[PDB]
């Protein structure tokens, strides 16, 4: 510390007695917390199956440090989502959570807050399957909020929405997926082709008859598929021209 | 016609600057082929889909058969990962017996 | 003097503030009112 | 400019002659044609753009009453929600040559009257049309509307 | 049957573009032994990819031989012996799936008590 | 070599330029002082087509030898991108025989794909 | 030399130039005034074209004279081989970067054991390249190989790896003591400093985005390129505000695919 | 557990997804762009701008001013992408003038996505983004003018054109003729509104050409022609005379060196001392020259190519200083005369006539 000169920082932790007390009780503290965290990620994957989600506890530990890694996939689409992953670091008395895009969230040690997060996780999820998906099928990702501002207030965290486009022009498909009120999605039909749309005598042209003036709202059971992205997938194919 | 003979003949024309006897040339040519053979690959998944639909919806009774056997293909992965682990464990109690 | 200035980062020169009051009847219970502030010293 | 200079000068003197294509033609088709060879081998749409992208909850027609096929025309809108209340329909004089300049509403201040409701509606809508910017078109108008009834629905209770 | 050849017909147009990439790859690596194994691998890709093609061909035809209810008509707007079998199996993978959880904890809790412990010698 | 040809041959593109808008300004004055009522000297009016045509001769010039050039150059890059005489042979009869081969797999497969 | 090849190709298109040019001022001069309703008009017609056509040829004779003063300096079968490698590289470069942006694979599915030496010789590798970074390997739990990577008189970063596959980092100022009591590493540590607890949640999210299924070589050596780009802070400033610091802090986000200098603030 | 604050949360959201509008319109409202207003588009959870009458346009006629405004029905902009700083336009445009082989066959509605993103800094409605929406609308007008003239010329075209050339793909922002009589080569105009040119590419889709396009030797004369006449029938006439000579002429090695000149005046120089020039005609006929001798004085000759003795003689057995006048050859006698036979080592005629 004399010729090699210290600041007060090193100097007060090359001197620095804990005692035993306080060591054991962060070591429990820890033990305890990563137990919860265990298990509302288990209880997670248990409960909900619509996503689904993953955990990949670490190696090596530390008596006051652990790490998983929670990936958020749905069932048979592991190629095409892969953007939600989170990484959490439990310390003592916080989870620090690492997002895959760069967000820094730091919770406490409630088993009610991880639960919290990881429903608008999973919500957010619910819509960047479908925009990665329209990337797959060729169809045209029209608008994307990942935080819409619109529309009746959640509970947990924001909501999200996109709108595609079909790619021959007619259709379009919107999803508003959120944390506690999911999933209201509707397509959108040209006008033309709803045929209970009150016409109007100001337009007098048949050019009109393209644009996709009507919005209807799909039944989301009762669709077929045992997945969300499946039932995506087959709702896109369905508004193809039919090639047979 | 028959979508399966237009992705071959795309396929074919993705490799038709290289098979016979500078650079923009290449690349608007890669960018046409790729493009169509894409596209013509798009739009055979939507016809399989389709078809797919349509049978889901009328005999339904195909759908629950391959579930039947996917859950029946996951009990016996699940049963050879525990026998693997299982040999492991039991190899593994036999070497941390002898210290 | 109890307030929260969130200035949006995506675009700046915007704020949103919040103001903290108490509420006279309820003495575990806050008041807020959301102001909307825009910034050009 | 430089090394094109003479040519500019000649040329810019002898404009406004009418033998000058004549004069370039001689003095320069035979060289070019020695060496590169010889030569070669009702109602306005905006307005009909606007109603056809309306949302369900408009209505939009035209007046029975009034002039047709001529420079303005006049709607008669309507509104269907279900959150919303019925109203009077609310009529419009769009002018001809429509962008560019804002459509009038007609103002039918007696059947805004014999209620405490649509007197609600009514003066929030003339606050929301004062607050319009100019040159709007007729969906801001519409929206101005649907959101002053709102407004007359939330303030009532 | 035929409602998984369509799965099958989907998952062979899946491999093609895959088997097009990598026969891209092989050709942007090959630098004019290594030589030959190149090669090798090259034709056998291009093997492989003609019999993806054949499958594909057989894959339409199966499906296009097995429709009277045209689609949009099947989407829902707002306004037995084998359900059994898959209650039995569901049954069985639930108990099978709450032992592997069982397992798995006890795999966890092992690892941590060990590196915990490891770590505290120094 | 080319790079000094280059540099000879730029200042005679100059040279033919000048010339050029020169006498194509001469032959257009006399014409229209022909063509308009106005007297003019016949004189040494020095034909312009000539001019034009030694302009076309040393692009010509110029695009031969930066072309040539250009060739050398890349040619140069790809053959350093690829110590006894035999032992060249040996490896160049290697490359344009694997180099066959890459593309007769690749035409036979493509052919044996469809037709 | 390529930059000889590209200052060739160019001024081979400043000679097409130049001739198309003086062409076409002979040309446009040959056909004479056009009508164009107004007298006005018509005549500024015609000036216009001339001039710009003027103006056309002085710029190309300028190219010319510039690309002057920037020059420098069976048999068939072969270079008949060697053209068609180059095409067939660059065609299949090109093709294979639109067909991996675009791939229809969703699943896996269809109807991580390496020996140490493989992962000692794969990070040598990377060593050997990227002379500022040194990479040193050491093994003290097991099988898990752990990385020390200086960089510059900048950074220390701890990696942390799990058979071949990057799993935790840390990183530490060049001071900052990374070595325990005993000299081991110090694994589990944070950075007395707020630009390096960013950067270290910067590199989580760098281990996060650089993933590859199957191949782990791409991944780590795109993990060491994106990390070698922090040898520009305390230097580069912020590619949106221009100023170096918001709230005392360098810009720590050194963005993936185009690795620019941005306040985490400003995305 | 209501420690959450619900409309907090909501108001910073609702101001970050909408506030990057009103930049928008504002700069809208700058260059005078007719739009409704910000409004909630169909569902409730987005919003879009969408114009009424994007300004005429610089340079084009009025009868295609009258016809992109008749077929123009939408052109909304929403924002889309991570940061919310991506705009995309959805032009929809009716009665489409030509269709084309790729399946855009239906009905006529055609939809193009214009996609901008400005810079960080420069805010995220600015006059950058309405400036690119600009320029792309102003290369959507200028190359419609010529899809205009091409679509009306197309029931009376010169009928052996109708079988050289179909149409690919007409996106209202390229135009992908593919000629060939397998259809295997294709030309790409676009309009470029940085240079202020139309750029046309040249490129090789389909199962039976050479291994170029073999009019890439002729591409720049070729845009320059296009430049200075847009007419796509002109275009066809000049690939359909070229690509028979061309063919031949890109088999030659190089030794011989091909100086294009003027478009339809190829000029092939044998090492340096020889040269000959190369004139594609209308109906299968090309005439060539002497290249050393003037078009001028005969008696003098070109600076750097020594004139071919006896040169007359060899053309006429296909078919003083008299190889200055042309001979015309039939296209085949010029791939006899140029494609390498063996000798009566592969050499053409033509190089074994000058060696
Ligand atoms: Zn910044």
């Amino acid at each position: 510390s004399g010729p090699q000169a210290f600041d007060k920082n090193e100097i007060n932790s090359l001197q620095s007695s804990e005692g035993l007390l306080e060591k054991i009780i962060k070591q429990a503290k820890h033990i305890f917390l990563r137990s919860r965290a265990a298990a509302t990620i288990d209880s997670l994957a248990s409960r909900i199956e619509d996503p689904q989600i993953q955990a990949h506890w670490s190696n090596i530990n530390d008596v006051y440090e652990s790490s998983v890694k929670v990936l958020i996939t749905s069932q048979g689409y592991e190629q095409i989502c892969k953007s939600i992953q989170l990484q959490l670091n439990i310390g003592v008395e916080q989870i620090r959570v690492v997002h895959r895009d760069g967000r820094v969230i730091t919770l406490s040690y409630q088993e009610q807050e991880l639960q919290d997060f990881l429903l608008s996780q999973m919500s957010q999820h619910q819509v960047h399957a479908v925009q990665q998906l329209a990337k797959v099928m060729g169809w045209q990702v029209l608008s994307f909020s990942n935080h819409v501002g619109l529309g009746p207030i959640e509970s947990i965290g924001n909501a999200s929405a996109i709108t595609v486009a079909s790619p021959s022009g007619d259709y379009a498909i919107s999803v508003r997926n959120g944390p506690e009120s999911g999933s209201k999605i509707m397509v959108q039909f040209p006008r033309n082709q709803c045929k209970d749309l009150p016409k109007s005598d100001v337009l007098q042209d048949n050019k009109w008859s393209h644009l996709r003036g009507p919005f209807k709202e799909v039944q989301w059971n009762k669709m077929e598929g045992r997945n969300f992205v499946y039932k995506m997938e087959l709702l896109m194919s369905a508004l193809s021209p039919c090639l047979l | 016609s028959t979508l399966v003979d237009e992705l071959e003949s795309s396929f074919e024309a993705c490799f038709a600057s290289l098979v016979s006897q500078d650079q923009e040339e290449i690349r608007t040519g890669v960018d046409q082929c790729i493009q169509k053979f894409l596209d013509i690959a798009r739009q055979t998944e939507c016809f399989f889909l389709q078809k797919r639909l349509q049978l889901s919806v009328q005999k339904p009774e195909q759908v629950i058969k391959e579930d039947v056997s996917e859950l029946r293909n996951e009990l016996q992965r699940k049963d050879a990962l525990v026998q693997k682990h299982l040999t492991k464990l039991r190899h593994w109690q036999q070497v941390l017996e002898d210290i | 003097k109890n307030k929260l200035f969130i200035k949006l980062t995506r675009l700046p020169q915007y704020y949103i503030v919040v103001e903290m009051l108490e509420v006279p009847n309820k003495p575990t219970q806050l008041s807020y009112k959301y102001y909307f502030m825009s910034v050009n010293p | 400019q430089y090394l094109c200079q003479p040519l500019l000068d000649a040329v810019l003197a002898n404009i406004r002659s009418p033998v000058f294509n004549h004069s370039l033609y001689r003095t320069f088709v035979p060289a070019m044609t020695a060496i590169h060879g010889p030569p070669i081998t009702s109602i306005p749409s905006v307005l009909q753009g606007e109603v056809a992208r309306l949302d369900p909850k408009f209505l939009v027609n035209l007046d029975p009453s009034h002039c047709s096929n001529n420079g303005t025309v006049h709607l008669i809108c309507k509104l269907d929600d279900k959150d919303l209340p019925s109203v009077p329909p609310l009529e419009l004089s769009v002018p001809a040559d429509y962008p560019a300049q804002s459509p009038l509403w007609i103002d039918r201040q007696w059947q805004y009257d014999a209620n405490p409701f649509l007197q609600s509606v009514h003066r929030c809508m003339t606050s929301r049309l004062l607050q319009l910017p100019d040159k709007h078109s007729v969906t801001a108008l519409l929206n101005t509307w649907a959101q002053s009834v709102h407004q007359a629905c939330l303030s009532a209770a | 049957n035929t409602a998984s050849l369509c799965r099958i017909g989907q998952e062979t147009v899946q491999d093609i573009v895959y088997r097009t990439m990598e026969i891209f790859q092989l050709l942007r690596n090959m630098q004019l032994g290594t030589y030959q194994d190149r090669l090798t691998k090259l034709q056998d890709n291009l093997r492989q990819l003609s019999v993806l093609f054949r499958k594909l061909r057989l894959v339409y035809d199966k499906c296009n031989e097995n429709d009277p209810i045209p689609v949009e008509q099947l989407i829902p707007y707002v306004e037995s012996e084998e359900r059994r079998e898959i209650a039995e199996v569901n049954k069985k993978l639930k108990q099978k799936n709450q032992q592997l959880k069982q397992i798995m904890d006890q795999l966890r809790n092992l690892i941590w008590d060990i590196n915990a412990m490891l770590a505290m010698r120094n | 070599d080319p790079v000094q040809r280059y540099k000879m041959l730029i200042p005679q593109l100059k040279e033919s330029l000048q010339t050029l808008m020169k006498v194509a300004a001469q032959n257009l004055i006399q014409n229209t002082n022909i063509d308009n009522g106005q007297k003019s000297s016949d004189g040494p009016i020095q034909r312009f087509d000539k001019c034009l045509e030694e302009f076309y001769a040393l692009c010509d010039q110029l695009e031969l030898c930066l072309r040539l050039a250009h060739e050398c150059l890349s040619q140069s890059c790809d053959s350093a991108k690829h110590l006894p005489y035999p032992q060249y042979l040996a490896v160049i009869k290697a490359q344009i025989s694997c180099a066959k081969d890459i593309h007769t797999a690749l035409l036979d497969c493509a052919n044996k794909v469809t037709g | 030399v390529s930059v000889n090849l590209e200052a060739f190709s160019q001024a081979i298109s400043a000679i097409q130039a130049l001739r198309s040019s003086v062409s076409r001022v002979f040309d446009c001069l040959k056909d004479g005034m056009r009508n164009k309703e107004t007298l006005e008009g018509r005549e500024k017609a015609f000036i216009a074209h001339f001039q710009d056509n003027l103006h056309s040829v002085n710029r190309d004779l300028n190219e010319l004279e510039r690309l002057s003063n920037l020059v420098g300096k069976l048999y068939s079968q072969l270079l008949q081989a060697y053209k068609w490698s180059n095409k067939l590289q660059y065609h299949a470069g090109l093709a294979s970067g639109l067909l991996n942006q675009q791939s229809l694979k969703r699943s896996a599915n269809q109807m991580l054991v390496l020996p140490p030496q493989y992962v000692d010789d794969v990070i040598s590798r990377i060593d050997r390249m990227f002379p500022e970074m040194s990479i040193h390997l050491s093994r003290p739990n097991g099988t898990s190989a752990m990385l020390l990577v200086t960089l510059g008189k900048v950074l220390k970063v701890i990696v942390v790896m799990r058979s071949l596959f990057i799993d935790r980092t840390i990183v530490k100022g060049y001071n900052e003591n990374v070595y325990t009591e005993d000299g081991k590493l110090d694994i589990w540590s944070k950075s007395n400093y707020q630009v390096f607890q960013k950067v270290t949640d910067h590199a989580t999210t760098a281990l996060l985005h650089y993933q590859l299924p199957q191949m782990p070589d791409v991944v780590v050596r795109s993990f060491m390129t994106w990390l070698r780009s922090y040898i520009k802070l305390f230097q580069a400033p912020c590619q949106r505000c221009g100023k170096f610091l918001q709230d005392g802090l360098p810009p720590t986000w050194r963005d993936f695919r185009t690795l620019e200098a941005f306040h985490d603030t400003c995305r | 557990m209501c420690a959450f604050n619900k409309v907090l949360a909501h108001f910073v959201a609702m101001c970050d997804t909408n506030m990057p509008f009103v930049g928008l319109r504002l700069e809208l409202s700058n260059l005078e762009i007719p739009h409704q207003g910000v409004q909630v588009e169909g569902d409730g959870f987005s919003h879009a701008i969408r114009l009424l009458k994007i300004p005429p346009c610089k340079g084009i006629t009025e009868e295609t001013q009258k016809a992109l405004d008749r077929s123009l029905l939408d052109c909304t902009f929403r924002l889309q992408g991570r940061n919310n700083r991506t705009w995309v336009a959805e032009l929809v445009f009716a009665n489409c003038p030509l269709n084309g082989t790729s399946t855009r066959e239906q009905g006529p509605s055609r939809h193009v996505y214009l996609t901008y993103e400005n810079l960080l800094s420069e805010p995220v409605g600015g006059r950058k983004v309405v400036e690119m929406f600009l320029n792309d609308w102003n290369s959507i007008a200028r190359l419609y003018e010529c899809v205009l003239e091409f679509a009306r010329s197309l029931p009376d075209i010169p009928a052996h054109l109708n079988i050289f050339s179909e149409v690919r793909v007409y996106n209202y922002r390229k135009l992908i003729l593919c000629y060939g009589t397998t259809k295997g080569s294709s030309i790409s105009i676009q309009w470029n509104s940085i240079h202020q040119k139309f750029h046309i590419s040249l490129g090789t889709v389909g199962p039976n050409s050479g291994c170029s396009n073999c009019h890439n030797t002729i591409l720049h004369q070729l845009q320059e022609m296009f430049n200075k006449t847009p007419n796509v029938v002109q275009l066809l006439q000049v690939l359909f005379d070229t690509q028979a000579p061309l063919n031949a002429i890109n088999k030659l090695p190089t030794c011989f060196s091909i100086l294009p000149q003027s478009s339809t005046h190829i000029r092939l120089a044998f090492r340096n001392m020889y040269c000959i020039d190369i004139y594609c005609r209308s109906r299968g006929v090309v005439a060539i020259r002497d290249g050393a001798y003037s078009l001028f004085d005969n008696s003098k000759l070109v600076e750097g190519f020594y004139p071919a003795p006896g040169l007359k003689t060899f053309l006429n057995m296909f078919v003083s200083w008299a190889a200055s006048i042309p001979t015309i050859l039939t296209h085949s006698a010029l791939n006899i005369l140029l494609l390498p036979s063996p000798t009566p080592y592969l050499c053409s005629p033509l190089e074994r006539f000058l060696g």
